[PDB]
RNA sequence: AAGGGAGGCGCGGCCCUUCCAAGGCUAAAUACGCCCCGGGACCGAUAGCGGACCAAGUAGCGCGAGCGAACGGUGAAAAGGACGCCCGGCCGCUCAAAAGACCUGAACCCGGCCGGCGCCGGCCCGCCGGCCCCGUCUCGAAACACGGACCGAGGAGCCACGCGCCGCGGCGAGCCCGAGGGCCCCGCGGCGGAGCGAGCGCGAGACGCCCCGGGCCCGCCGCGCCCCUGCGGGCGUGC
């Protein structure tokens, strides 16, 4: 709204806060991002670190769709089990009963290792394993699989 | 034309406005600098006493 | 509790649950944001033209002809400026202004909601200006099922005690005062009950009546519920409108209410409750002031300092 | 005239009141006010100005920290002028009373479902006012990203990040790079 | 110092004159 | 040229995957002035189109290409002004009213009658006291620095998009009126959730009301030692 703005309190006062000495001119430094080496180099050294030059291998055409790849954690694991099922699977730890989980149905590829599970056998199948991922399964009585 | 070259007429007065400041409490402590096979044995000295290692 | 229901002729005849909508805070902060947002939606755009102050031909004639410098037609009258007659605007309106303004779902529901609890009580539909001194309820649910002539729905309105609003609403209309009566919006008048059904044909029996709207239940209007953007109109609901209103927000899906909260009401009984005062401890007695005068003056006022009298009075 | 200048400092603005205007927090706050007035306890004055803060000064709670932060003392009751969220990755909750501004949907579900308790401040008001057997509590106030890319990357003793996309070299392989 | 992001916004074409590169959705509930 | 074309880095070889150029036709969903029709938080006669006025791209200007104005309003009804007296005036008639060439009719400026001889302050009142020309650039303006005879009306930080930070509302490991389909109902991306590395790629728990620091863990660079599926795994050390 109009009504509430700061230009409209300077309503009589010959220069609406740009100053006497100085004044508002049109482009008193140039218009855009000229300047950036010589008279803004202060300016663009203090906040920009690489902001010029070359940086690695080029590619003339990404595939979007090849580079994706979704990961899961191991502490997450068990939110993708209904919370109806949680708590009997805890109540047996199964060595001939355990759940099943596969990520991929979710939309995960790989399984990486930060946190930690409940104890309670589980079998995790998945696309690739984190090398700690799969040494805390293993802790846990449960098993990893490679699936298509 | 020529303009002034220079002047620190009013510098100590603006230098003396805010006080002036002193560095951090922290910057006294600070590791950097100090010798490294010290600050070696000064973490394996730590990390193996009850009363004050950290390990899980 | 249970909502009383009066039969199209003024006795009592059936009770109904209250739905749980009532039950929902009153905010006329988000009632107010809301309003203002989707107001702002129903504007139709205006601009001047594009060409406008520039289909002629001026040029500046330059210093050293004794006048000023802006662009001049042939002949030497001021042209293209937006202080010269028939000039330019210094920046001419454009239809690209945004004109309407987001809203999220939630706090739509939630304006509505809360447009809907203010509506249950007799003293805010007081003070949004209704007169509501002769009826049974302000929640009022009415049995009617149809009604085609106006004749017999003006007798239902009379037969429960909204007559006096609507001829609130009949005796104001006038011309208004400003500009706006050159442009289609020449007559002003207040506005009255809102009639909610659901089933039943009423539309054509009500709608002649000065001040009076028509809603639908299933889809209710929040420019309807808070004219002026003030929350409490008086709504006549029919029998099936009032039952269908659980059903409603039971459609709405995973939408829950929000959460009843206590009111100023609420928070100064507590204060005033034995298990609050009994931790309230005095203060200290306060400094005592006051103002100077010469103690020299009188043997009185000397002796408040010294009672002995060693020293001299003056 | 008189010299009020030296050995004298500018004087100081805070916060004295909430400026929400939802009208809850006015009513709390006007509440807890009065009853530090007639008590003095330090505890009613630092729930008080808790209560004024700006919602970036108010960061939330999640239930695996208040678990963890109650543990040993569990049967004391959490104060937190903010909304508790839920965590997931931890699979199960201890029972334990929390007095919140606000509970998730799914938190609130899972805090009864152990046999806990979840309170309102009004319900602290009236039941303890001057905060015996209880304990206030916050969360991280520099958990934002925004926070992170303050000061001035690019000085050599910084440790901060730049803000837009930045695809050369100059000045981005340490020192000796520019 | 001012520490913004750069803007990556192309200038704009064609304003006063050209081809109409402006597009509006007033028809849309139509 | 004879089987050929393509697979986001060139050349030569071997495969694989997928198409058949150098000939042709084809509705729908899409875009738009003039002109007709409806609507508007738009303008209200120096505004809004240059153009609201029985005759505007007109009158007028230029050898020509071309340039291009100004001017809206009596009253409910024309009832648009009787009779008389002097030789245009007076008197007076119509009308609620002259509103009489026309609504209202401000300022600057002026003529007749009547009163008197710059701002501030005290006193009833012409005395005493104080008072340089504003706006502007400027170290510095009453300046012999510039603009300004007077008066009226108009006359200059608005809008769109992108970036940063702050405040408030809703919901919260989630969040979301895309487009579209049936102020109401349904509605994908996306962003957040993990980082680091040029890249092959590998991939975080250990403490803490909060803040600050310490310690440790992940990636990139280096390096002891042991081993299975091996320039691969494990366990360590250092900036
Ligand atoms: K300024
Ligand atoms: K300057
Ligand atoms: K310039
Ligand atoms: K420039
Ligand atoms: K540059
Ligand atoms: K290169
Ligand atoms: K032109
Ligand atoms: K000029
Ligand atoms: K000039
Ligand atoms: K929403
Ligand atoms: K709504
Ligand atoms: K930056
Ligand atoms: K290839
Ligand atoms: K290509
Ligand atoms: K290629
Ligand atoms: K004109
Ligand atoms: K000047
Ligand atoms: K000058
Ligand atoms: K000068
Ligand atoms: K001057
Ligand atoms: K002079
Ligand atoms: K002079
Ligand atoms: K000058
Ligand atoms: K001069
Ligand atoms: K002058
Ligand atoms: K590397
Ligand atoms: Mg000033
Ligand atoms: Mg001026
Ligand atoms: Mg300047
Ligand atoms: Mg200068
Ligand atoms: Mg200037
Ligand atoms: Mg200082
Ligand atoms: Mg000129
Ligand atoms: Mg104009
Ligand atoms: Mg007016
Ligand atoms: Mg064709
Ligand atoms: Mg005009
Ligand atoms: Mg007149
Ligand atoms: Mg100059
Ligand atoms: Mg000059
Ligand atoms: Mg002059
Ligand atoms: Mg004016």
């Amino acid at each position: 709204p109009t009504r509430i703005r700061k230009s409209r309190k300077r309503r009589g006062h010959r220069q609406m806060g740009y100053g006497r000495v100085g004044g508002h001119r049109k482009h008193p430094s140039g218009r855009g991002k000229a300047g950036g080496l010589q008279h803004k180099r202060t300016s663009f050294d203090k906040y920009h670190p690489g902001y010029f030059g070359k940086l690695g291998m080029r590619n003339y055409h990404v595939r979007r769709n090849i580079e994706y790849n979704p990961t899961i954690n191991i502490d997450k694991i068990w939110s993708l089990i209904p919370e109806e099922q949680r708590d009997g699977f805890l109540q047996r730890k199964s060595t001939t009963e355990a759940p099943v989980v596969d990520v991929t149905r979710f939309g995960f590829f790989k399984v990486l290792g930060r946190g930690s599970l409940p104890q309670c056998p589980i079998i995790i199948k998945a696309r690739y394993f984190s090398s700690d991922a799969e040494k805390k399964l293993r802790e846990v009585g449960g098993v990893p699989l490679l699936v298509p | 034309a020529k303009l002034k070259n220079h002047t620190s007429k009013n510098q100590n007065r603006k230098d003396h406005r805010n006080g002036i400041k002193k560095p951090k409490k922290s910057a006294y402590t600070s590791h950097k600098g100090m010798c490294p096979k010290y600050l070696r044995n000064l973490r394996r000295s730590r990390a193996n006493d009850p009363r004050q290692s950290l390990r899980p | 509790p249970t909502v009383k229901v009066f039969g199209p002729t003024g006795t009592q005849v059936a009770e109904l649950p209250r739905p749980k909508v009532f039950n929902v805070p009153l905010r006329p902060d988000i009632i107010n944001f809301v309003h203002t947002q989707l107001r702002k939606c129903l504007r139709t755009p205006y601009a001047v033209s594009r060409y406008a102050g520039v289909q002629c031909t001026a040029h500046s004639w330059g210093p050293g002809r004794a006048v000023a410098r802006l662009p001049r037609k042939h002949g030497g009258i001021g042209a293209y400026a937006n202080f010269a007659r028939g000039g330019h605007m210094a920046h001419p309106t454009t239809v690209i202004r945004r004109w309407c303004r987001k809203v999220n779902l939630n706090q739509r529901r939630y304006a509505v909601a809360s447009a809907l609890a203010a509506s249950a009580n007799a003293a805010l539909v007081e003070a949004r200006g209704h007169r509501i001194a002769d009826v049974p309820s302000i929640p009022l649910v009415v049995d009617t099922d149809n009604v085609t002539k106006t004749k017999d729905a003006l007798a239902i309105i009379k037969a429960v005690g909204v007559l006096r609003d609507v001829e609130r609403c009949k005796d104001s209309r006038h011309i208004r005062a400003g500009r706006g009566k050159m442009r289609n919006r020449r007559y002003i008048t207040r506005k009255g009950p809102l009639v909610i059904y659901n089933t039943e044909d009423v539309a054509r029996g009500f709608r002649n009546l000065p001040g009076v709207d028509l809603c639908h239940v299933s889809s209710i209007r929040l420019l309807e519920l808070a004219p002026g953007s003030h929350p409490g109109r008086l709504i006549l609901w029919t029998k099936s409108a009032f039952a269908s209103l659980d059903d409603v927000y039971a459609a709405k899906q995973n939408y829950t209410l929000p959460r009843s909260c206590i009111t100023q009401t609420d928070i100064e009984r507590i204060l005033q409750s034995d298990a609050v005062q009994k931790t309230f401890v005095p203060k200290r007695d306060p400094l005592v002031i006051e103002r100077k005068v010469d103690p020299f003056s009188s043997k009185e006022a000397l002796a408040r300092l010294d009672p002995s009298g060693t020293v001299m009075p003056k | 005239g008189i010299d009020l200048k030296t050995g004298i400092k500018k004087r100081k603005v805070e916060r004295k009141e909430p400026k929400s205007p939802n009208p809850y927090i006015r009513l709390l706050h006007n509440a807890f006010k009065v009853v530090y007035e007639n008590t003095g306890e330090d505890f009613t004055k630092v729930l008080t100005k808790r209560l004024c803060l700006s919602k970036t000064n108010r960061p939330v709670l999640s239930v695996s920290r208040l678990a963890h932060l109650m543990h040993k003392r569990e049967d004391k009751i959490a104060v937190v002028a903010s909304t508790v969220t839920n965590d997931e990755r931890l699979v199960t909750i201890p029972r334990m009373t929390i007095c919140a501004l606000k509970f998730s949907a799914t938190a609130r579900s899972r805090i009864e479902k152990a046999g806990g308790r979840c309170m309102s401040f009004d319900e602290l008001l009236a039941e303890k006012p001057t905060g015996d057997n209880c304990v206030l509590l916050q969360g991280r106030r520099s958990c934002r990203a925004v926070c992170k890319k303050f000061g001035s990357p690019g000085r050599p003793n910084s440790h901060v990040k730049p803000k837009g996309e930045h695809k050369g070299r100059r000045g981005a392989r340490g020192r000796h790079s520019w | 110092g001012r520490n913004v992001a750069f803007s990556n916004m192309r200038r704009y074409k064609c304003t006063n004159k050209g081809p109409n590169l402006i597009k509006n959705w007033f028809n849309q509930p139509a």
